[PDB]
């Protein structure tokens, strides 16, 4: 259940001693390292040509957040506050009130992207599949306050990436 | 692939081809179509000075042949 | 400093170049984790362990999950245990590639870094396929694992584990037989067995000193 | 007219240094399973231009605790010595045909160390002092063995003139009868220019940058082009010493092409060595040349001084 | 004024000697001695001894580099004096340069000077020889005759160097 | 004539590349940028303190050895003399004395570093 | 005017030289430095774009704050940013270097690196992937490209 | 002495090679028969002018013309 | 032998981009001149190509348009200029365009 790494005893005979002396005076293993670098010179490099050649991903990828809708126009969230209660970094702030038709809908839904750790607790604690973690990751901003998403930005992101979010959910909903 | 290191290296080749041959061309221009004569020892310098004095133009590469004598 | 692992302040008293005293000042990355863990629930403090050892994520996840399951008097299903062990060994490959390649980089061999970071990227792709995030997976939870494997992952792991032996062979051809690599490591940092035991050393520090001990 | 000759000598070597930066980056990338710069232009031909224009529009950053006069004099001396020591090399006709060009190159290679030393001492920093003292240790490690190697390999040439070295190798290469001296000379040229695995002065692992850690852009580029011109000159010097090509007095372009491709292969071998080996410790390099190279160099010097007398093969001095 | 090239080089030689003999700090003393060795090898190279000049240049560069390593190691100060940080050093440097240029002005006026010997004012190009030297330089054959003729000199010099190595071993021992 | 012209040309080309690097760009100097760099923290002590060296013995050995091999440099020209046996004997004696001195340094632990 | 065209072309040239020769500094703190090294991996290959790490701040162009900037580290980061020569850019990457991330309410964590150093590009994520960091680097290059230094100097 | 030679060849081959090269370089020129060839090759090289002698009347060994058969010839050097 | 086959493949890569002008355009815009099957084109002008003979990660690529939402994007290409329906296929998240 164990092996004696680096305990081999070197030989003593004249041929092996002459071989070791020849390797000492002629630097054989340095030539071996040179040959390995020369072998790596003639391979196909694994470099992709960004931004024309994106790296492979998965349908389960966690990126920018978005708010979904039912397939009739109604927003999915009913302000149950499970996501802000399960968010470990407290990035989600929710304030709700009954709207004109008496439906339990949000009034403030803020996600601080600089607080968010992108772990998908909100997208897995949502009972109505409202909040999702979309596949977008190219959304870096030049200003700090642009990473403070309110409800309007999240709804616009959902309307922008619904055609991909629906397909990803249809792909991955049977594992949940 | 690997052969794309061959363009830039080739530029290096041009960057190592320009100077030295240029000196040879310079040595073929000032010295009248011959090599620039070397003077490692004082006998060669004395022959250089004798040639410069005997040319009559104060240029040592102006070679005067056997038609000069009677 | 490129030599220090990110944040580390060695105040070193030197006799010219030979070290006479080393004082490692730390705390430049003290985030105060184990108070905010007390200020959060168990599931909320589960992603805290992904960032302690940021090259051994699912190992720390498995440690925290084993502690919570021991306190809860429950056990995970066998398939979850096998998934956890397989991904722990993948994580061990990640950490050991990181250790050997970075150590050779500070010694001076910068080429096996680029040789093995491709395999590191492939294991990160496996992480992303199984959890959705490349490093901080938050995959291993008390009670098993969060989600099952996507189909076709086992074959990709099989192909990668088929070629990784040749990758290790290339690395060992590069570094082990080299005389310059030996001259920096043959008689540097010799630690006896008793001094390793009394200093709280664990893992390879014991196993490099002849002490037969594996958890 | 000599102004034209000296400018056509010194401008293409600067262009060669810049394209050597390009070739170094791209070849070193390709040996590490990746690609070099190819986005700046067509196959990255404009990367050295971007680097050179970028470095000469940045701030110089002269420190307050540094002696400014030596801080300015040291990179000037480095670039100057890198420039006026390319001259005695025959290409196939040298610009300056010195009778004692070998000793001239030895003396000006000994002089170029002082630029590193005064750069380390002038900028008041501990890492710069460590780099300067490591340069001192490297010099006392390599210099005597380098000089004895050159003396032992010049016993077959006849004299110290670099122009007559082509005539010596007109029949056969000088690497055939002096290959141990050739290997020891190659290691000496590697350790002379502070190239890997004997960097030890611009050590980015043990130190941050070494002697040029306080040198910001503008003066920092001077050390870079001095080092790269130095490695090209060592490659050309080794090619002339041990790989003498066929010279036709009517067609010097044949010799120019031959030693150009040979020096290119030698620089490729330099970068081949750079990517594959860990860095030596600077006390192990000190015991490398003084214990392994030096006794063999002394024995080979006695062998090469007793050989031509033994064989009636003493070369002429004219 | 190109005929006085050796005289100008000798002026720079005494200038460097004044520069490092005022003893400001051994770094700048080493720099001054490097400059002095360079112009001295230029002088002797102008007289025809190129080998001797190159040899003394190489030897003194190596010696000054070992010296600089020693002063960085051992002979150092918190605030080294460049040339003007000390009043006495700057003063004696100024009077050394003033005396040198006064001697230059006096010898460049009547072409004669009396400092304890008697010296002319013409350039040294007059004292050269007018004939050639054949196919050899005299200095090269002269130093090459060290082994064919100077056996006693070689023996005593090799013994002195070996004894010097033994002496260096014995002195820096401590017990 | 040509050597000083080449020296002056190279010196001028070197010294022009710093005054171009100085007077061209926009400079902004404050009393925090030009501090000595010690990895983000201010250093302890000065850089002019005594830097205790270890290889002083090998430095003195190099001081002797540089010129003691510079005695061996006219050995090419010494092969052109008529008296050859004496030259060969003296050269072999010189390099033998060099080898004896090196072996005496090696055996007495002189090449090892202090502390 | 011809002078306006001349200063516009010179501004374009210097912006091209500065944006195609970015020299970041080897400076990481945490997880996001591991992702930065994965951006330096052969797959993404930052050295294609002229991006090459430099150890010293005096020979560096940009600084990438990758990790958590704690209270004990902030003077060191400020001095390191101060020692960099102009022009200098800072790319803030990761949630820790943006707004504190997981450790926003911790006692010894600076809530974002904006409080210490001026920031050009904010890269969100935990960690933001090597593709995302390369996208942020390209966005910084685009920001450098549309600089108007010599045009404003001619107008002023 | 075979055991000592094998041990020192296994431990430090560089010193063994250096001592063997040194021993050959010391003891070999005294064995080769070509050292006198070097001697007369070095003595036969005309650095200086061969200043003639006055013909007193009895000098049978020196010639009057360089093409005369009397004198030191170098057909051996042309042959070698 | 196989060298002139490499030369023929290079000449075919030159000819497959619409001639020399298209070759230099795609070289100076994308830094990669390998041809591929035209899988698709969106409403903004971006072209999407696939070549499954290349290794994984290089088998799908996009040539961006020169005009997107009123902006001259001849040189300043962006990774966020891909519509989501093609962003699924480009990032290897599915096998169906
Ligand atoms: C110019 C032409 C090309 C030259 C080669 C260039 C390409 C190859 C480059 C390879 C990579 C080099 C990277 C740097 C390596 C640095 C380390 C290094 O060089 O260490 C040297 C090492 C040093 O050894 P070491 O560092 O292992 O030290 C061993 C120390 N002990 C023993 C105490 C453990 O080897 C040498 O010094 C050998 C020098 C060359 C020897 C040549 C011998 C020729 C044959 C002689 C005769 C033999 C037969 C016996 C006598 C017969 C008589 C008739
Ligand atoms: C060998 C390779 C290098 C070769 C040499 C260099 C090649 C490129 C030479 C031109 C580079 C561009 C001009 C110098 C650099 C300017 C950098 C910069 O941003 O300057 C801003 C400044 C302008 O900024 P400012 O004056 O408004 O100041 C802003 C800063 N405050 C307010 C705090 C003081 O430019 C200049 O000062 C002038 C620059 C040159 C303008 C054109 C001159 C005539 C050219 C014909
Ligand atoms: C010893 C040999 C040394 C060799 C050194 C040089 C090696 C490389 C040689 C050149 C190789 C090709 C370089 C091509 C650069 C890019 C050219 C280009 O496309 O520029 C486009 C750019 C913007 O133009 P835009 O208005 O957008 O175009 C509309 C398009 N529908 O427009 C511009 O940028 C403006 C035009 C720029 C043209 C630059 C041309 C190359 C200059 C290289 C400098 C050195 C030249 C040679 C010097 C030595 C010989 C004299
Ligand atoms: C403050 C810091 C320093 C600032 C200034 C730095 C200036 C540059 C410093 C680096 C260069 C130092 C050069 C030192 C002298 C080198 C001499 C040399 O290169 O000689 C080569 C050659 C010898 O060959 P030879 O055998 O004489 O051939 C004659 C037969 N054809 O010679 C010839 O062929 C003869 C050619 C003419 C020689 C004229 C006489 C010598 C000129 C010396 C100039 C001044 C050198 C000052 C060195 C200062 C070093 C710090
Ligand atoms: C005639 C003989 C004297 C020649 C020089 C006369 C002018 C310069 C000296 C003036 C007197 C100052 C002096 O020498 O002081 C002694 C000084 C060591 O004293 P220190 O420890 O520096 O300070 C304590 C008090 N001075 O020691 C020194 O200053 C030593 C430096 C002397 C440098 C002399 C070389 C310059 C050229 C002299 C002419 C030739
Ligand atoms: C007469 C011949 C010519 C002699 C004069 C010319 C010499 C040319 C070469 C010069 C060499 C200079 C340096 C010599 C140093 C010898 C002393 C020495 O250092 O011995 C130590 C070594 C054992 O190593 P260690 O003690 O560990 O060393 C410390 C760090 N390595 O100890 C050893 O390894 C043992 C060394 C002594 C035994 C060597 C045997 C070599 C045999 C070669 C084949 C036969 C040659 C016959 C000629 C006579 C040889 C004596
Ligand atoms: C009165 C008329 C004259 C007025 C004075 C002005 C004289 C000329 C000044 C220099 C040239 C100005 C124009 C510079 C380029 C402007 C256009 C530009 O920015 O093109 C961008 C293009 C690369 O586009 P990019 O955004 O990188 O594309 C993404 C890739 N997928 O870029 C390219 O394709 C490459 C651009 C190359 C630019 C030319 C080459 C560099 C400069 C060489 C000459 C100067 C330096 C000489 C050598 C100095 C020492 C090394
Ligand atoms: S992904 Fe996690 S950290 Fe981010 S908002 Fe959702 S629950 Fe909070
Ligand atoms: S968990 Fe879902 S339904 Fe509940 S408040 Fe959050 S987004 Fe709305
Ligand atoms: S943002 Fe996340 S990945 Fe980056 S350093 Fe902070 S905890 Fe680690």
């Amino acid at each position: 259940t164990y092996k004696y790494v680096n305990l081999r005893e070197p030989s003593m005979d004249m041929k092996s001693v002459t071989d070791r002396a020849a390797q000492t005076l002629l630097w054989t293993e340095l030539i071996r390292g040179l040959g390995m670098t020369l072998s790596y010179l003639f391979r196909e490099p694994a470099t992709i040509n960004y931004p024309f050649e994106k790296g492979p991903l998965s349908p389960r990828f966690r990126g920018e957040h978005a708010l979904r809708r039912y397939p009739s126009g109604e927003e999915r969230c009913i302000a149950c506050k499970l996501c802000e209660a399960v968010c470990p970094a407290q990035a989600i702030t929710i304030e709700a009130e009954p709207r004109a038709d008496g439906s339990r809908r949000t009034t403030r839904y803020d996600i601080d992207m600089t607080k968010c750790i992108y772990c998908g607790f909100c997208q897995e604690a949502c009972p109505v599949d409202a909040i999702v973690e979309g596949p977008n990751f190219e959304f870096s901003t030049e200003t700090h306050e642009e990473l403070l998403y309110n409800k309007e930005k999240l709804l616009n992101n959902g309307d922008k990436w619904e055609a991909e979010i629906a397909a990803n959910i249809q792909a991955d909903y049977l594992y949940r | 692939m690997w052969f794309e290191v061959l363009p830039g290296i080739a530029v290096m080749g041009v960057c190592l081809f320009i100077p030295g041959m240029a000196t040879a061309r310079i040595h073929r221009f000032s010295n009248g179509g011959r090599e620039k004569r070397v003077a490692h020892y004082s006998y060669q310098w004395y022959l250089m000075e004798r040639d410069r004095r005997v040319s009559g133009v104060n240029r040592y590469y102006v070679s005067k042949g056997l038609e000069n004598i009677d | 400093h490129p030599a220090a692992h990110g944040v580390l302040r060695l105040v070193m008293e030197l006799s010219g170049e030979m070290v006479r005293k080393c004082d490692p000042h730390i705390g430049l990355l003290h985030r105060g984790t184990e108070k905010l863990i007390e200020y959060k629930t168990y599931l909320q403090a589960l992603p805290y362990f992904d960032r302690l050892d940021y090259v051994s994520m699912m190992c720390n996840e498995q440690a925290y999950s084993l502690a919570v399951e021991k306190l809860l008097n429950i056990q995970p299903p066998p398939r979850a245990q096998w998934i956890r062990v397989l991904f722990g060994e993948i994580t061990r490959l990640l950490n050991h590639i990181m250790a050997v390649t970075t150590h050779a980089l500070d010694i001076g061999a910068m080429t096996p870094f680029f040789w093995m970071f491709e395999e590191r990227e492939k294991m990160f792709e496996f992480y992303e396929r199984v959890s959705g995030a490349r490093m901080h997976a938050a995959y291993v939870r008390p009670g098993g694992v969060h989600q099952d494997l996507p189909l076709g992952l086992m074959d990709d792991i099989y192909e990668f584990s088929k070629n990784f032996s040749l990758r290790i062979d290339e690395l060992e051809e590069m570094l082990t037989n080299n005389r310059i690599w030996r001259n920096r490591t043959v008689d540097i940092g010799v630690v006896t067995a008793e001094d390793a035991l009394n200093y709280g050393f664990s893992g390879v520090m014991l196993r490099g000193s002849g002490i037969q001990w594996d958890l | 007219m000599f102004m034209i000759n000296v400018l056509t000598l010194i401008i293409p070597i600067l262009l060669a240094v810049a394209f050597l930066t390009l070739v170094e980056r791209k070849v070193l990338g390709y040996m590490q399973f990746r690609k070099g710069p190819n986005v700046v232009g067509p196959y990255g031909l404009l990367q050295p231009i971007a680097d050179a224009i970028k470095l000469f529009i940045k701030e110089p950053l002269r420190p307050a605790t540094s002696s400014i006069s030596m801080f300015i004099l040291a990179p000037i001396l480095a670039l100057t010595l890198a420039l006026t020591m390319w001259i005695p090399l025959p290409m196939p006709y040298p610009l300056i045909n010195m009778n004692l060009g070998v000793l001239f190159m030895l003396a000006m290679s000994s002089l170029a160390v002082y630029s590193i030393l005064w750069s380390g001492w002038a900028s008041n920093s501990k890492y710069a002092l460590i780099g300067a003292l490591r340069a001192v240790a490297q010099t006392i490690s390599y210099e005597v063995t380098l000089a004895i190697i050159l003396l032992s390999v010049l016993l077959m040439n006849g004299s110290f003139t670099l122009s007559t070295l082509i005539i010596t190798q007109e029949q056969v290469w000088l690497i055939f009868p002096a290959w141990p001296l050739a290997m020891m000379w190659f290691i000496s040229t590697l350790a002379e220019t502070n190239r890997a695995p004997f960097d030890l002065t611009e050590g980015e692992s043990e130190l941050v940058s070494g002697f040029n850690v306080e040198y910001a852009a503008g003066p920092f580029a001077l050390f870079f082009m001095a080092e790269y011109a130095n490695i090209i000159m060592m490659n050309i010097f080794t090619t002339t010493l041990f790989l003498g090509a066929f010279h036709n007095p009517y067609m010097p372009e044949l010799y120019t092409i031959n030693f150009t491709i040979k020096s290119l292969l030698l620089s490729i071998t330099f970068l081949w060595i750079r990517a594959s080996y860990p860095r030596f410790r600077y006390d192990q390099l000190m015991h490398l040349l003084w214990k392994n190279f030096l006794p063999l160099t002394l024995a080979l010097c006695m062998w090469h001084v007793s050989l031509p007398i033994l064989l009636s093969s003493i070369p002429p001095q004219t | 004024m190109m005929t006085y090239i050796v005289f100008i080089l000798s002026i720079i030689f005494v200038m460097g000697f004044v520069g490092f003999s005022s003893k400001p700090s051994p770094i700048y003393g080493g720099l001054g001695l490097i400059v002095s060795g360079g112009v001295g090898c230029g002088i002797v190279l102008n007289f025809g001894g190129s080998f001797l000049g190159l040899m003394v240049f190489l030897i003194y560069l190596g010696g000054m580099m070992v010296v600089f390593g020693y002063t960085t190691a051992m002979a150092t100060e918190q605030y080294p004096e460049v040339w003007v940080s000390n009043k006495v050093v700057l003063g004696t440097f100024i009077t050394g340069l003033l005396m040198e240029f006064l001697m230059v002005y006096y010898v460049l006026k009547d072409k004669e000077v009396e400092i304890v010997f008697k010296f002319n004012g013409m350039g040294d190009w007059v004292i050269y020889d007018t004939g050639d030297s054949g196919f050899f330089s005299e200095e090269a054959m002269g130093i090459a005759a060290l082994y064919s003729y100077g056996t006693w000199l070689v023996i005593v010099t090799g013994w002195s160097l070996l004894i010097g190595v033994v002496v260096i071993m014995e002195i820096t021992r401590g017990n | 004539m040509n050597l000083m012209i080449t020296l002056l040309t190279n010196f001028t080309l070197a010294t022009l590349l710093v005054t171009i690097a100085f007077w061209l760009p926009q400079l902004n100097v404050y009393s925090e940028k030009t501090s000595p760099y010690e990895c983000g923290f201010d250093p302890m002590g000065s850089a002019r303190l005594p830097f205790s060296m270890k290889f002083f013995l090998v430095a003195i050995t190099f001081l002797l050895f540089d010129l003691e091999i510079a005695l061996l440099l006219p050995l090419p020209w010494a092969s052109q003399t008529t008296n050859l046996n004496t030259m060969l004997t003296m050269a072999l004696l010189l390099i033998f004395l060099l080898a004896v001195s090196l072996a005496y340094e090696w055996t007495q632990k002189g090449l090892e570093w202090t502390e | 005017s011809r002078g306006e065209y001349v200063v516009a072309k010179l501004d374009d040239l210097i912006n091209w030289a500065r944006r195609s020769s970015l020299w970041p500094m080897t400076f990481g703190l945490a997880c996001c430095a591991v992702e930065m090294m994965h951006m330096a991996a052969p797959r993404y290959d930052m050295d294609r774009f002229g991006v090459v790490f430099r150890a010293s701040p005096r020979q560096s162009d940009v600084m990438i704050v990758a990790g958590t900037l704690t209270n004990k580290m902030a003077p060191a980061l400020r001095k390191v940013y101060d020692q960099m020569p102009e022009p200098r850019y800072v790319v803030s990457m990761g949630s820790c270097a943006n707004g504190g991330g997981y450790y926003h309410y911790s006692y010894s964590v600076v809530r974002g690196c904006d409080r210490i150093v001026p920031v050009d590009i904010y890269v969100p994520g935990c960690p933001p992937t090597a593709e995302a960091l390369l996208y942020g680097i390209l966005q910084l290059q685009k920001k450098i490209k549309r600089e108007k230094r010599l045009r404003i100097w001619y107008r002023r | 002495v075979a055991a000592f030679l094998k041990n020192v060849w296994a431990k430090e081959p560089v010193l063994v090679a250096s001592f063997a090269i040194a021993g050959l370089a010391v003891i070999l020129p005294t064995l080769s028969p070509y050292t006198k060839y070097s001697l007369m090759i070095n003595r036969a090289t005309p650095y200086n002018y061969p200043v003639p002698l006055r013909d007193d009347g009895n000098m049978p060994d020196v010639p009057s013309h360089p093409q005369d058969p009397q004198g030191p010839s170098l057909e051996w050097l042309k042959r070698l | 032998m196989e060298l002139l086959q490499v030369l023929k493949r290079g000449l075919q890569q030159v000819s497959g981009h619409g001639g020399l002008r298209g070759y230099l355009r795609v070289l100076f815009r994308a830094n990669d001149v390998r041809v591929g099957t035209l899988v698709g084109e969106d409403k903004y002008g971006n072209k999407y190509y696939e070549d499954n003979k290349q290794f994984f990660g290089r088998h799908r690529w996009v040539i961006y348009t020169t005009e997107m939402n009123g902006k001259n994007t001849f040189w300043d290409v962006d990774g966020s200029m891909v519509p989501p329906e093609w962003h699924r296929w480009l990032h290897c998240m599915t096998d169906d365009p």
